[PDB]
DNA sequence: TGTCGCTAAGTTCACGCAGTATCCTGT
């Protein structure tokens, strides 16, 4: 009669179905041999809502306090008196359950007798500011259906799920193959010690061409490749790709080179031509219930794929819209709003995997577009048709192969880099360390995963958490640096996850910080037991501890290395994120006196640490509110070592929990200014060989914002400060690289790539004030104008400075590459690249080294010293 | 025209408001902007040359303890274009009498203005009687003035100073009157 | 419909303050 599955996403409706959650995942069948998809319906899921009884009768807030004690027999007899019948409440279920509470809510004992009081969904719900003459508060009156079932049950993301006595569904509700039905949330219970399953993950590409005369989205080619076992507890499968499906949509205006029949037959026979989009939207629903994936994954999927399959759904009224989920339902979700919760909800059931927003969280690269990607991880090439190249792509059966060919590619390019940055496991760790929903872990955003990892630590644990809601602080500290270039060996020391082991050791708990509602609130008692928040931190700090040590073991990968690097930066974003969630203003469990408490005890720490260095009577030149930098006096590496461990163990041997290690050895340093240096860290190989690796660490060349050009010229000057060569012979290569490439710009012999600058919009185009034309802005507006994919925000945007006439200020020319590449009245702003773009990057740069200055450098570079 | 007869007219020819502002002029040798343009006008208009006006606004100005290089910086220019030697070059006319009353108002530190219009009669009073004016003749230029007829008043002046009954001519521009005063006297 | 925090250098613009130059008004 059990029935045991592993679920991985849940989908709810609280205005359709009232006190009704889906659950779907997989479940084992032996006449298949095979693991298929069900969705079970935990219904009945009972409202429930904790009262808070008064000390003291209270006249209707008008007498005030009378005096009269009140006990749970008077609470209850209150609610069904006045509260049941003025909100037309028939039936509940009434108990008491002594609970603590700690959260920002005035005036609410630390632990009392609260009375819980348990009614159907679908009967009307309480208001929160519901007071009464016996009780002062009504809680977790909107608590959704799933987060009760969630929380109550104790499920922690995805796992396996047994089930006591399923009811078979009188009539279909969704479209997998097995359907059970859950009487009551308490019959359903958590197995431990078990093998995830494998799923089914489909990565799609589309490619679509803009209507003219309707100025709108159709679809032209759709190309799809699914997996049917890949793993989530494993490595990634080789080949990551096991089948796929291919399909074409004529234009409604163009027609076939009457060829397209024969290339078809004699290329395959996978690929599906349709005379309509319909036709192919049809196709697309048909395939995607056939395989029924679990794990749908593409680029900008959130952003602009799913949206628009959706809208031409809508658009060409194809039938069983349904299917794109997993769910039967018969009215779309209304389109638009903002983020992609409405085309989230449009798929449910099916996880969805947007790998720019998966690379986003994960990696950081210049930008974004698929084409970067692509190049950046994998090594590759990536071909982009022009949009022009599309539309009359449809004259060659060639080039109409050839298309497809690309946006095959394309697709098998999106499922190497998600099989490469580890997306699926990643995800799937991250959620269970958490306790979310994964289709909401995999769609970005650090508040929802900290809010439900602190949900459940206080569940767990007989708390009441507070009800969902429907610069500030003193931070870091810098030390003043004493700007300048160091050859002896700077010797770096940092801390291991600062703000965790501050949590862990001063007891900076939820339950033990005694609020008040811009001060610092006082340190906890020594006294007092781990809270829950240090016991939280303490296991993630642990998790990285281990996987971090795990890393230590020698002869490993390569890529398992790339791959134990970006989990253990996973793992610290996450420690630092539960940190960060304490000083949101919207989180769940805003914190701000916490927050204030951990950075002032960061300051603290880090002073006193700097007052200790500096009584060992050594030098301290740089730290950024965990690390110091020493300057040693010193040139062998054995005297460094030592120097080092002592310095370490001394500084460690006032904590309890933190530790300082060797954050790494300097050979040359050079500080230009707070938060901006380069050096040539050292690596021990063996019998006192040290190599040398060249690390900049906030420089003008490691910014997207400064032209290629720049970045090259800075990274062979800094290459050649930074090296061991005598000070004349630097500065003679210096003058001379410099003339070369003054000579070459003026020549045009730089090729043009070189040339862009880079940045992120914030907002879309429309919403940015009218502020004059900062340049980025100016060039998404002309895209925009253009007939091509829009650029919406959060996306990193190229354009080139040129020279047309204009007369007007350098900021207003800014123009696109394509367009100077097109535009034939159009060219490079020589003066201005090697005057603001080149000048200043040097100037910066070698500024505390003596026998260069501005003057020396415009006149090298070829510019007019005059304005210089 | 000569510069040393300038101080001739001023004392019989001048208007009063070109007395007030030339009197002005060679109490403090200095004026400012509006008085500047108001006689530059008037000394173009009875026939001062730009060489003699550059002549006497140099010597005059001289003597207010300033450069005589900064005068050539900074007058010099507006001297050329009040004679339309500049920019637009226009041959600007001078101010008439309607102008001088609805132009610039003067306040504290000026001088000009038709002093009909923008003399307290007190002060009007006190001019004319300076001006050995008869009494009767002073009271009638008062009652004038406070008719709000100021070129009725000056007609009366000229009348009284000329020792003619009737002016004979409709007083609207200072330039007439100068050029009615020289036609009786020369 | 939620979108972690603070700190800090840096670019582009919008304005004080002072200095230089040219251009005005009328009938
Ligand atoms: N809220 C928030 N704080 C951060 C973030 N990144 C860094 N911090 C702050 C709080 C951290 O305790 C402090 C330490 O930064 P680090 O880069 O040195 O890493 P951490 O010390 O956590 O570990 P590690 O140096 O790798 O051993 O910086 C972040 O992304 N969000
Ligand atoms: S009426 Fe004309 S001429 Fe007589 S004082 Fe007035 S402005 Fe001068
Ligand atoms: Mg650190
Ligand atoms: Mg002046």
């Amino acid at each position: 009669q059990v029935f045991r599955f592993y679920w991985l996403d849940a989908y709810e409706d609280q205005y359709s179905q009232p006190g009704v959650v889906y659950l779907f995942g997989k479940v084992w069948i032996e006449s298949a041999d095979a693991y298929v998809s069900c969705c079970v319906s935990v219904k009945n899921i009972e409202r429930t809502v904790y009262l808070l009884p008064r000390e003291n009768r209270v006249q209707l807030s008008t007498g005030k306090d009378t005096g009269a004690p009140v006990s749970m027999m008077h609470v209850y007899q209150e609610f069904n008196e006045a509260v049941a019948e003025k909100y037309k409440i028939m039936k509940f279920k009434s108990k008491k359950v002594d609970k603590d509470y700690a959260f920002e809510i005035p005036d609410v004992p630390a632990s009392s007798e609260y009375l819980e009081v348990r009614y159907s969904a679908d009967s009307p719900q309480l208001p929160q500011d519901l007071k009464g003459e016996t009780f002062s508060h009504v809680f977790g009156t909107n608590t959704s259906s799933l987060e009760l079932f969630l929380l109550s049950r104790k499920i922690k993301g995805p796992s396996w799920l047994e089930i006591k006595s399923p009811q078979l569904s009188s009539q279909p509700m969704s479209w997998c193959k097995v359907e059970a039905v859950v009487t009551r949330p308490d019959q359903v219970s958590v197995v431990k010690d078990l093998a995830p399953p494998p799923v089914v993950v489909l990565s799609l590409s589309m490619k679509t061409v803009q209507n003219a005369k309707t100025h709108q989205n159709e679809i032209v080619a759709i190309a799809a490749l699914v997996h049917h076992t890949f793993p989530l507890d494993k490595a990634p499968p080789q080949p990551p790709f096991q089948t796929h499906f291919c399909v074409l949509s004529k234009l409604n205006d163009c027609i076939f080179p009457y060829d397209y029949n024969e290339a078809v037959k004699q290329k395959n026979a996978n690929i599906e031509i349709a005379l309509t989009e319909r036709t192919l939207l049809g196709f697309f629903l048909a395939k995607i219930h056939k395989i029924d994936p679990d794990v749908i994954v593409g680029h900008d999927i959130y952003g602009f794929d799913l949206e628009v399959l959706l809208q031409r759904i809508n658009s060409c009224k194809v039938p069983f819209w349904s299917k794109i989920g997993r769910l039967r339902r018969s009215v779309m979700p209304k389109l638009g709003g903002r983020s992609g919760f409405a085309e989230r909800n449009a798929a449910c059931g099916r996880i969805i995997c947007d790998i720019e927003i998966s690379a986003k969280e994960l990696i950081r690269c210049k930008s974004y577009h698929l084409s970067e990607l692509v190049h950046q991880i994998l090594k590759a090439e990536r071909v982009v048709i022009p949009p022009e190249n599309i539309r009359n792509a449809y004259n060659d059966s060639v080039h109409l192969l050839y298309m497809l060919e690309n946006t095959w590619i394309d697709a098998k390019f999106i499922l190497q880099i998600m099989c490469e940055l580890n997306v699926l496991p990643l995800a799937l760790q991250i959620t269970n360390i958490a306790g979310n929903v994964m289709s909401r872990t995999l769609m970005g955003g650090r508040s929802e995963r900290n809010e439900y990892l602190l949900l459940h630590a206080f569940t767990e644990n007989n708390f009441i958490v507070p009800d969902k809601p429907v610069a500030a602080y003193a931070g870091g500290l810098v030390l003043e640096p004493k700007v300048g270039f160091y050859d002896k060996f700077i010797l770096l020391l940092d801390f291991n996850s600062l703000y965790p082991s501050i949590i862990q050791e001063y007891n900076i708990c939820f339950t033990t910080v005694h609020r008040e509602a811009d001060e610092i609130p006082e340190l906890p008692h020594s006294d007092l037991e781990m809270g829950i928040l240090p016991r939280e931190i303490r296991k993630l700090v642990e998790r990285r501890r281990h996987v971090k040590q795990l890393m230590k073991q020698p002869d490993l990968n390569p890529d398992l290395y790339l791959q134990y690097d970006i989990r253990q930066k996973a793992l610290k974003l996450t420690a630092n994120s539960m940190y960060g969630c304490l000083g949101f203003s919207y989180s769940r469990f805003y914190a701000k006196p916490l927050a204030a408490l951990v950075t002032h005890q960061g300051r603290e720490i880090l002073l006193h640490t700097k007052e200790m260095v500096q009584k060992m009577n050594l030098e301290v030149i740089y730290g950024d509110t965990d690390s110091i930098m020493i300057n040693t006096n010193c040139n062998n590496l054995e005297e460094v070592f030592k120097l080092g461990n002592r310095v370490k163990s001394e500084i460690n041997k006032s904590y309890k929990l933190l530790e300082i290690d060797i954050d790494g050895i300097f050979k040359s340093l050079l500080l230009l200014k707070k938060k901006k240096y380069a050096a040539l860290t050292v690596e021990p190989t063996g019998d006192g060989k040290y190599v040398t690796k060249q690390e900049l660490k906030g420089l003008d060349i490691v910014r997207r914002d400064w032209c290629e050009l720049a970045k090259q010229a800075g990274n062979y000057v800094i290459s050649q400060i930074l090296s061991d060569q005598p000070r004349d012979s630097i500065v003679e290569n210096i003058q001379k690289k410099l003339t070369e490439i003054g000579e070459n710009v003026t020549n045009g012999t730089v090729p043009i790539t070189q040339y862009e600058i880079n940045k992120a919009l914030t907002k879309d185009p429309q919403d940015y004030p009218d502020k004059k034309s900062l340049p980025h802005v100016h060039v998404a507006l002309w895209i925009n104008s253009q007939g091509g994919r829009k650029v919406k925000a959060g996306d990193t945007i190229s354009y080139v400075i040129c020279q047309d006439g204009s007369n007007l200020s350098a900021s207003q020319r800014a123009y696109a590459q394509e367009q100077l590449q097109k535009q034939e009245n159009l060219s490079i702003d020589t003066q201005y690249y090697l005057s603001q773009q080149v000048h200043p990057v040097v100037a910066r740069i070698c500024e505390p080294i003596d026998g260069i200055d501005s003057a020396l450098i415009a006149m090298w570079l070829g510019l007019d010293p005059s304005q210089f | 025209i000569s510069l040393e007869q300038i101080d001739g007219f001023a004392a019989k020819s001048f208007p009063l408001c070109m007395r007030q502002l030339h009197k002005s002029l060679r109490e403090n040798h200095h004026l400012r902007h509006g008085g500047r343009m108001q006689y530059g006008l008037f000394l173009k208009g009875i026939g001062l040359t730009l060489e003699q006006a550059l002549q006497f606004w140099r010597l005059e100005f001289t003597k207010g303890k300033v450069d005589s290089e900064k005068f050539d910086k900074v007058y010099a220019y507006s001297i050329r274009h009040n004679y339309g030697k500049e920019g637009k070059r226009t041959d600007y006319t001078p101010y008439s009498c309607m102008k001088v009353i609805l132009s610039n108002p003067p306040s504290q530190g000026d001088y000009h203005g038709c002093p009909f219009r923008h003399s307290d009669p007190e002060l009007l009073k006190q001019k004319l009687q300076s001006f050995k004016v008869p009494s009767s003749g002073i009271n009638q230029i008062l009652e004038l003035v406070k008719g709000m007829h100021y070129q009725l008043a000056c007609q009366k002046y000229f009348e009284l100073t000329h020792s003619v009954d009737d002016c004979g001519f409709s007083l609207n521009h200072p330039n007439q009157y100068f050029a009615e005063s020289q036609k009786l006297l020369t």
